[PDB]
């Protein structure tokens, strides 16, 4: 049992007819203090597979540590390690999830909220959540943190259900998930303007997105704004 | 720790450290048993190359492992009191968790057991101990007279005998005891029984120990005086 | 791996013999003389400085150790032996008696935990025992002044005087002659170095005779003032020169 | 691999003895002499120094009668070093019983438990059984007088009159002849005396060559006291019984 | 829970409800608070219903084990001795137990023992486990004698077990009986306190108090 | 002198075969499968007249539908037998039904190889276990201290194995009654045992799906004796 | 203080039949006042004609199920192949459930399927591992809504036959497949109804001697 | 001679002999057979029995849904290796998601056996194992040594009389290889090789033990009734 000292805040991820979107700010916050401000919180396994980590950034860079060591050892005897054999999302996934119930089991937590997002072997998408508990679920969208609240609700209007992922494409996805980086950014107040944004597509690949912004926004309306009732100056 | 298998088989199948473990008994002091129909007696040879002895204080051969069950033993004394306290151990947790004494039998089975797992585990030898495991099973009056050896074999016997010259008194009791009738009386099996070991023992002075056990844990061990007394008896019988 | 060696290496032959002692006694006796002489107000040690090399510096090389501050020892055979029993004897005196009673152990008790580990090793699986005899000179206040010898197989005897090693069965001769009951240490140390001369070939002086001795409390040697009950160590090991002043009236 | 260093110090012959009690018992038949006698109002231990030196410490020495407890005392013959591991445990154990049951341990229980200890080296472990034979000198409430002996087998038996070590087939013929259960102390050390000086391997049996010890209910009122003789005092006692 | 026992001159006579609660939620009606460790004995449940479940289905196991290797009966001394020694090893960690370890041998006779998770081992002749005990204990004390007849007997440990349905509302749903004899346990059925309760009033007279 | 578990040029475990001598020394024991039912038999060899041979057990209760026949040093039985229980047992508990004989057979032989330098030597004793389940019917197995275990319709171990494993294949067919193999096992025996075959130096047993694992009384045994001898008279 | 448990909602309802059985399970997935998903399947096949869900904290039901199914692996393995009966597969999870005693799954299990004699089974765990065979169980959060209503409309409970008045009881005839689909629909309709953690989706797992088969049902999404 | 006591000791010309008197108890356990195609992998036995009222020996054994062997030597020694694939197996299955690769399980049965050759007290395995499986790169056979040398294969056969079959094979490599989505014509190849290592005794119902996996087949066993259409 400990308590979480540098921590991240939201990630929030989604699929597309394609594959799967994920995304995650690049601060290291020290309670109310915002830190460290230059934090990368999506790690890429392979050309496949993106693992985007909240909570406790000493469990993160561990993990982090953890996916690198299994890269290496799958490598070991295996001439097929870059192609048939290479590391699937299901394997990354399982084998943290496994980690994190393990730990759980032991009162000796990750202080984590995973989302594992990638393509498979036949092109299928994979977007799966794990958490300090070794709780696990999919959904069509996930976030965590924050993104739970703010973000989920405003993918889902885009996919709402399974039957909503070949009709949306990979520029509407996108957008999505960056007009929810934006309300993240008005509304949490453990967020940060800058954060990464990964595509994994079954065609194009891996696409990495580093020192993203949060534009386009809204505040010339408070200028209008005075006093908390009655005040008129 | 060590670990040596020293009891193992070789090319015609014998265990050669249990059958070196018999060859002790061989030289051990000569032991019987006898059951009666109200009654087992135990029969024990004390060598005579030992005098100036305290008969006080000196081991008796016959011990106590419950009140209602006794153990004599041929071979190896110091091995004997190894078997003789694990199997008082084993009396009272018997009693303390089934709420009932030992069986002979299971008395028996246990010492036996432990005899047998000296002859297949690491790092010890055999014991070099053959028993005679005899007394009554709570609220029975059937008698119960019982063997065990090295290997870890037992069974139960109307007679017997084990030790040096054991060949002798095997001999005497297989022609004398009768089962379709045996001995109906204490002094009829304790005669017997003094007869059986006069075949090998020398003198019938202070030779000769006899014990008798009777159900309802009543178990007494016989003076010199009670014993000369049987042997003044046999031998004037014996001239005619 | 694992120590796989838990049975004894030291055991019975048929004709009662236990080998390993008796091959490790033959060890000591090829090993060089060293011995002991006690008298009324001290006890003395000393042995040969037997060099191997010129070039080694053999002030390096303690042969005489202090294991207490009022007991010293001193051996005859496997030097590398002796200094891990040096080092188990002094740890001993500690772990022992000195942590438990607030006081260093008596002469004949540090001997006794000293012998034990030497009859250990001489029973103990994977072992073989050690290839030394010792000489364990000491003092303490109950006990007064005393002279112990320790063998291989563990067992230990008060002496007199006595010598190891070597030349011990002349050099006991020599000392039968030589000692008495109403010695001073100073005619202790006199009958030391006359004893050893005849067991040394080649040169024989300060710097190739090593002696110490159980005497006096020496306040100069025990490091601080102040407590009137701490009167400083009763064994000091003499200097080349001291040695080589005694040599002059020889 | 170390199978093959291996003595097998735990066997049986094929005529069915252990190799190392036996050899630790022809080892202990060149041990000096020692002797115990019991009386009706005491118990004797007289034993024999194995050829000692004009320049051995004797007063301060002690190789063959030791101290258990104030009521039992023991004499070695054997590897003197062993007997003082062995020593050291019983007198543990007496100290454990005494404070256990608040009393002081009965003689049998104390000897059957070395007994016991001496009997698992000679089964199991793998290593060499103790080369020591002992006599135990004793006194308990229950009992009263008891003599002992214990060996490497592991095995023990009750005397009145014991030797162990050299000579003992010699020994115990003298003892057999000349001993009767109605003896004193007094007696019983004249007699202790005596059969060592026919013994001996020495030319003559002196004071510096022995230790004697007697445990006697001669001490004022119900109670029981160790005597460990002095050089002196066993000088007196053999000019008293006319040895020297 | 009201789980009862009693030793008479035809055996023991072993009584239980049905009813299982969590909290004021009843979670099931038809729970078998008797467990047949085999067919000489048996055991009740009171307290936790998995530890009884576990812990006397494995007292059964222990049983089987002893009479192949003693080629005899286990005495109802012994095998309930068995099960307050396993509890008292877990003294402290939570157990929950309250039960009655029933059986009819030569040796014993008829013999009864109460069981608890705190190590307690207790032979009796009359037993009630339970939160309805006290209503079950009030009616077999004023109704028990050693002289009552199988029939008169198994009707006592019904009635005394529906007295307890009726007031305590952790306890009803239906009344499980067995007859216990030295050639084994005999079932005799299962009966809805529902039906029951009607029955017995209008047959007995009692329960004046409540309108039918 | 030499390993324990040392290979033979052969390819042989030396003290595995040498215990297959010690087991050859062994008193007979017999077992027959059948439709009806699985009979086993054993040799009770006492030493001596004075031995009470109903205390001699040679055959063995594992559960009530497994029994269990031994030959060798029957010591060395006695834990084997322990586990064998124990597993029978054990497997209800996590189950709730019957273990198979197979499975039953397997466990026991898990121990065999478990000797080295786990306990100081392999077994010195065969077992004859047979028994019946709702999959695989009456079955009979022969467990060695090899660890191999092989299934038979009819099978003999001891001193006299060879010589009535060759009448047993003569004999054996796949109709046989339970009557026909209880005296068929009285009758090879009979034909292998050095004293004269009655019911006090001899043992039968079998295991049937209705009243599971029985030791025949003496009396049983004695009234099968007599009618196998008739039988024989008979032609 | 970390605290290891969990509460992910969910409600399951297991219902026996004369010769099949049916163990239903909604597809929502959540903790406190937020959803995790819509479809997460909660009643797994775990073969041998067995359906199996671990309601409650997820991830103590996804290791459970995840053991047992395992347990059916080497069952396999170690017995010849032998099917896995109902009652066997019922004492061995309480074996599973027991083990952690003192640090439990918290979860409500139940299994379904056929007994070894072709009729309809349902099993019942609690958390600790009591279990007992039953006709009718609901389980989670909504089971306190669902199992009023299964005593009335499929025990036929405090319901007596017209005329009689309280003297005769309704007759417990039995109920056909589509009859029980019928039961399920409207207690998971009901149940989303009153109750915030219930809803999303239905998934029905039919067990009979065919095999296993599977029907899904929408359910509001509120 | 002098340096086969224990496998700890080397010979001098560099030889460890326990290992090999191992690999003797191969050669004298029943002939076993295995071979594949691009689709499907074989294993074909010659169970040996006892005498007539024996069963016949078991010689194939399952380890996952897409994964087995066939043994040939001491069984008790195979039922332990073939426990370890199960687990190995089974790890990879429960932690990664992930069926095992035929490869790694080599490596694995290699590396448990080495430990048994390096150390002393221990002995070598006494049986050689056929592996055959299909995974994600295709269909495989694999012949483990209890020396530890695992080779991967078209084609093998180990037992006594296994060279007759393992020289059918070395011909037949081109047609059998070619046998793609067809089972019983792969299992007639097998079936046929097995059949050069007979001799006196030939295959009959109970005799013959045939395994198989592929593309779209799960690891399963043939035997009694279910192997008298190859006959
Ligand atoms: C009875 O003891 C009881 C039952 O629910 C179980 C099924 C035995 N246990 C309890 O904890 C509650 C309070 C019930 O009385
Ligand atoms: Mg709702």
């Amino acid at each position: 049992t400990q308590q979480p000292i540098v921590t991240g805040t939201s990630v929030i991820s989604m699929k597309y007819d394609n594959g799967v979107i994920i995304a995650a700010d690049n601060l290291g916050s020290y309670g109310s203090l915002l830190r460290f401000n230059g934090v990368e919180r999506l790690i890429p396994v392979g050309d496949n597979t993106v693992v985007g980590i909240s909570g406790d950034i000493s469990d993160m860079q561990h993990i982090e540590r953890l996916l690198k060591d299994l890269v290496t050892e799958n490598a070991y005897d295996n001439p097929l390690a870059d192609a048939e054999e290479a590391l699937e999302p299901s394997y990354i996934f399982e084998y943290l999830a496994t980690v994190m119930y393990q730990r759980r089991s032991k009162m000796n937590p990750l202080w984590n909220a995973i989302i594992v997002a990638g393509v498979q072997s036949n092109g299928d998408q994979f977007l799966r959540y794990v958490n300090l508990l070794g709780v696990t679920y999919s959904s069509p969208t996930l976030a965590t943190g924050f993104g739970a609240h703010m973000a989920n609700p405003l993918l889902r209007k885009v996919v709402d259900r399974e039957s909503d992922i070949p009709k949306t494409t990979v520029q509407v996805a996108e957008e999505a998930i960056v007009n929810a980086m934006r309300v993240l950014y008005y509304r949490d107040a453990r967020s940060s303007r800058n954060f990464s944004l990964a595509i994994i597509d079954k065609n194009t690949g891996l696409t990495f997105k580093k020192n993203l912004q949060v534009e386009n926004m809204k505040w010339d309306f408070a200028k209008d704004i005075k006093g908390y009732g009655t005040q008129k100056i | 720790g060590y670990d040596r298998a020293l009891s193992i088989f070789s090319p015609d199948g014998h265990i050669f450290q249990v059958e070196y473990a018999l060859e002790a008994v061989k030289r051990g002091t000569c032991a019987v048993g006898v059951k009666g129909k109200n009654c087992v007696v135990l029969g024990c040879e004390r060598r005579s190359t030992l005098k100036l002895q305290d008969t006080r204080i000196t081991p008796s051969k016959v011990s106590k492992i419950d009140s209602h069950v006794v153990l004599s033993f041929s071979g190896l004394n110091a091995d004997s009191r190894i078997l003789i306290e694990k199997a008082r151990v084993e009396a009272q947790s018997h009693r303390l968790t089934l709420e009932d004494p030992v069986t002979v039998e299971y008395l028996t089975r246990y010492v036996a057991g432990v005899q047998q797992r000296y002859t297949q585990s690491g790092g010890v030898r055999p014991f070099g101990v053959s028993t005679l495991i005899a007394g009554f099973d709570p609220r029975d009056d059937e008698p119960k007279l019982y063997q065990t050896e090295p290997s870890g074999i037992y069974s139960s016997w109307s007679a017997q005998t084990i030790g040096r010259n054991s060949k002798t008194v095997r001999e005497f009791l297989e022609k004398n005891y009768d089962r379709k009738e045996p001995p109906a009386t204490v002094e009829e099996c304790v005669k017997l029984t003094v007869r059986s070991l006069l075949e090998v023992v020398q003198t019938g002075a202070k030779n000769i120990e006899i014990t008798v056990v009777k159900p309802d844990s009543d178990i007494v061990a016989l003076s010199s005086e009670e014993i000369n007394q049987y042997v003044t008896q046999i031998e004037q019988e014996k001239q005619e | 791996m694992t120590d796989r060696y838990s049975f004894s290496l030291t055991t019975f032959s048929p004709s009662g013999k236990l080998g390993q002692i008796d091959y490790a006694l033959t060890a000591v006796k090829q090993g060089v003389t060293s011995l002991g002489i006690k008298a009324t107000n001290g006890v003395v040690i000393a042995t040969e400085k037997k060099s191997s090399s010129p070039l080694a510096m053999s002030e390096t090389l303690s042969k005489v150790s202090l294991l207490t501050p009022d007991i010293g020892a001193v051996y005859s055979g496997m030097g590398p032996d002796y200094r891990v029993l040096v080092d188990k004897s002094r740890k001993v005196a500690h772990t022992s008696y000195k942590r438990i009673y607030g006081e260093y152990p008596p002469t004949k008790l540090l001997v006794s935990e000293v012998a034990k580990i030497m009859q250990e090793a001489t029973q103990s699986g994977g072992v073989r025992p050690f290839g030394v005899s010792l000489l364990i000179a000491g003092h303490d206040e109950f006990n007064g002044f005393s002279l112990y010898q320790v063998d291989p197989s563990g067992s230990y005897f008060p002496w007199k005087a006595t010598a190891i090693g070597k030349g011990s069965v002349a050099a006991k001769t020599f000392l039968e002659k030589r000692w008495n009951d109403e010695l001073e240490l100073e005619d202790a140390i006199h009958i030391a170095l006359l004893t050893l001369k005849e067991s040394v070939e080649g040169e024989f002086n300060g710097d190739t005779i090593e002696l110490a001795i159980i005497g006096d409390e020496n306040p100069d040697l025990l490091g601080y003032t102040g407590i009137p009950t701490d009167k400083g160590p009763r064994f000091r090991k003499l200097t080349s020169q001291e040695i080589n002043d005694r040599l002059e009236a020889l | 691999g170390s199978r093959r260093y291996d003595s097998r110090t735990t066997i049986f012959s094929p005529e069915g003895r252990l190799y190392q009690v036996e050899y630790a018992l022809e080892s202990i038949s060149h041990a000096g002499t020692a002797i115990g006698i019991m009386a009706s109002d005491g118990i004797v231990l007289a034993a024999e120094r194995k050829v000692t030196s004009t320049l051995l410490e004797q007063d301060t020495s002690t190789e063959k009668l030791y101290k258990l407890n104030d009521k039992i005392a023991v004499a070695v013959a054997g590897l003197t070093a062993d007997a003082e591991i062995l020593i050291n445990t019983a007198r543990i154990h007496a100290q454990n019983y005494l404070k256990t049951y608040n009393e002081d341990i009965p003689v049998e229980i104390l000897v059957r438990r070395l007994s016991d200890i001496k009997q698992g080296y000679t089964q199991h472990g793998g290593l060499r059984p103790f080369g020591v034979s002992f006599i135990y000198a004793g006194y308990d409430d229950r009992y009263g007088y008891q003599l002992y002996t214990s060996n490497p087998s592991g095995n023990y038996t009750g005397w009145k009159a014991i030797s162990v070590g050299a000579n003992t087939s010699a020994a115990q013929t003298l003892l057999q002849m000349d001993y009767k259960d109605d003896m004193k102390v007094d007696d019983a050390i004249e007699l202790a005396l005596k059969t060592l000086s026919k013994t001996t391997d020495s030319s003559a049996l002196t004071y510096d060559r022995l230790e004697f010890a007697t445990i006697r209910k001669g001490a004022n009122d119900g109670e029981v006291y160790q005597k460990i003789f002095k050089p002196q005092e066993i000088k007196d006692i053999l000019v008293k019984t006319g040895i020297t | 829970t009201t789980t009862l026992a009693f030793r008479f001159q035809g055996g023991i006579i072993v009584a239980v409800d049905s009813r299982a609660t969590a909290g004021n939620w009843v979670a099931s009606q038809t729970v078998k608070k008797v467990i047949e460790i085999n067919p000489f004995l048996l055991g009740t449940m009171a307290g936790g219903a998995a530890d009884f479940q576990f812990w006397e289905t494995w007292l059964g196991s222990q049983c089987r084990l002893h009479e192949l290797r003693e080629k005899e009966r286990i005495s109802v001394a012994a095998a309930s001795k068995i099960l307050s020694n396993l509890v008292y090893q877990y003294k402290g960690a939570g157990l929950s137990m309250g039960t009655m370890i029933c059986g009819y041998t030569r040796k014993e006779g008829p013999t009864i023992y109460y069981v608890d998770s705190d190590g307690t081992r207790l032979k009796g002749d009359i037993f009630c486990v339970g939160s309805g005990q006290t209503f079950a204990y009030g009616v077999l004390d004023s109704n028990y004698k050693w002289d009552l007849s199988v029939e008169d007997a198994l009707y006592l440990g019904k009635r005394s077990i529906l007295a307890a349905a009726h007031r305590d509302a952790y306890s009803g749903g239906s009344v499980n009986l067995y007859h216990v004899t030295e050639d084994g346990w005999i079932y005799h059925g299962n009966h809805d306190v529902g039906e029951l309760f009607w029955k017995v009033k209008e047959e007995e007279g009692s329960f004046n108090n409540v309108i039918g | 002198d030499r390993g324990v578990s040392t290979f033979s040029p052969e390819g042989r475990l030396f003290q595995v075969e040498y215990s297959l001598e010690a087991i050859k020394l062994g008193s007979t024991a017999i077992g027959i499968a059948t439709k009806e039912g699985v009979v086993l038999g054993v040799e009770k060899r006492a030493t001596s007249p004075l031995l009470e041979s109903d205390s001699i057990e040679k055959i063995v209760e594992i559960d009530r539908h497994i029994g269990c026949a031994m030959s060798g040093l029957t010591a060395d039985a006695r834990s084997m037998i322990e586990h064998a229980r124990t597993a029978a047992v054990t497997h209800n508990l996590y189950y709730d039904e019957d273990i198979n004989v197979e499975s039953l057979t397997q466990s026991v032989c898990d121990l065999a190889l478990r000797f080295g330098e786990l306990m100081s030597r392999p077994f010195g004793v065969a077992l004859l276990i047979a028994g019946h389940d709702a999959d695989d019917g009456y079955q009979l197995f022969h467990a060695e201290p090899s660890g191999t275990f092989y299934r038979y319709n009819a099978k003999a171990i001891g001193s006299g194995s060879e010589g009535a494993q060759a009448e047993l294949l003569n004999e054996w067919h796949s109709s046989l009654t339970l009557k026909e193999a209880e005296l068929l096992v009285l009758k090879i025996l009979k034909q292998v045992m050095e004293e004269k075959l009655d019911e006090n130096n001899a043992q039968l047993s079998c295991i049937t799906k209705q009243d599971g694992f029985k030791i025949y009384d003496n009396e049983k045994t004695a009234e099968l004796i007599k009618e196998l001898k008739e039988k024989e008279a008979a032609e | 203080q970390f605290n290891p448990y969990g509460d992910n909602g969910g409600t399951i309802l297991g219902i026996a039949g004369e010769d099949f059985a049916v163990l239903a399970g909604d597809t929502r997935n959540i903790t406190d006042y937020s959803i995790n998903s819509r479809y997460e399947p909660k009643v797994f096949d775990c073969g041998d004609n067995i359906v199996m869900s671990a309601n409650g904290f997820a991830a103590d039901g996804d290791a459970l199920v995840k053991r047992f199914k395992n347990s059916v692996k080497w069952y396999h393995f170690d017995h010849n192949d032998k099917k896995l009966s109902i009652n066997s597969a019922a004492r061995n999870i309480q074996h599973l459930l027991y083990g952690k005693r003192f640090f439990p799954y918290y979860v409500h299990t139940i299994i379904a399927g056929l007994d070894e004699d072709g009729k309809g089974a349902v099993y019942s765990f609690d958390p600790v591992g009591s279990y007992e065979r039953e006709q009718c169980r609901a389980g989670g959060a909504a089971a306190s809504l669902i199992m009023p209503f299964l005593d009335n409309q499929v025990n036929f409970k405090n319901q007596y036959e017209p005329g009689t008045n309280g003297k005769v009881k309704k007759p417990l005839k039995y109920l056909s497949v589509e009859e029980v689909i019928k039961l399920v629909r409207d207690s998971f309709t009901s149940a989303t109804e009153r109750h915030i953690q219930v809803g999303d989706g239905l998934e029905i797992l039919i067990v009979t001697k065919d095999g296993v088969r599977k029907e899904f049902y929408e359910l509001k999404r509120d | 001679n002098n340096y086969d006591g224990d496998t700890v000791t080397f010979s001098p010309t560099g030889r460890l002999f326990q290992v090999e008197y191992a690999l003797e108890a191969i050669k004298q356990g029943s002939v076993t057979v295995g071979l594949r195609s691009n689709t499907h992998a074989v294993l074909v036995a010659l169970k040996r029995n006892a005498d007539e009222l024996s069963s016949y020996q078991k010689k194939i054994i399952k380890c996952d849904e897409h994964m087995g062997l066939s043994l040939a030597g001491l069984a008790p020694d195979a039922r332990v290796l073939s426990n370890y694939l199960r687990q190995q197996c089974n790890y990879s299955s429960l932690v990664f998601n992930r069926k095992l690769a035929v490869e790694r399980a080599g490596h694995l049965l290699c590396d448990k056996a080495q430990k048994n050759t390096q150390s002393y007290g221990g002995r070598p395995y006494g049986v050689g194992l056929l592996i055959i499986g299909y995974d994600k790169s295709g269909a495989h056979l694999l012949e483990f040594q209890p020396s530890g040398n695992v080779t991967e294969l078209y084609g093998t056969a180990i037992g006594a009389r296994s060279q007759g079959a393992k020289t059918y094979l070395e011909r037949t490599l081109d047609t059998f290889i070619k046998i793609d989505g067809n089972p019983d014509e792969l299992i007639k190849a097998g079936v046929e090789a097995i059949s050069q290592s007979l001799r006196d005794e030939s295959l009959t119902v109970d005799n013959l033990s045939i395994a198989i996996v592929g593309k779209d087949t799960p690891f399963t066993i043939y035997d009694g009734e279910a192997v008298a259409k190859y006959i």
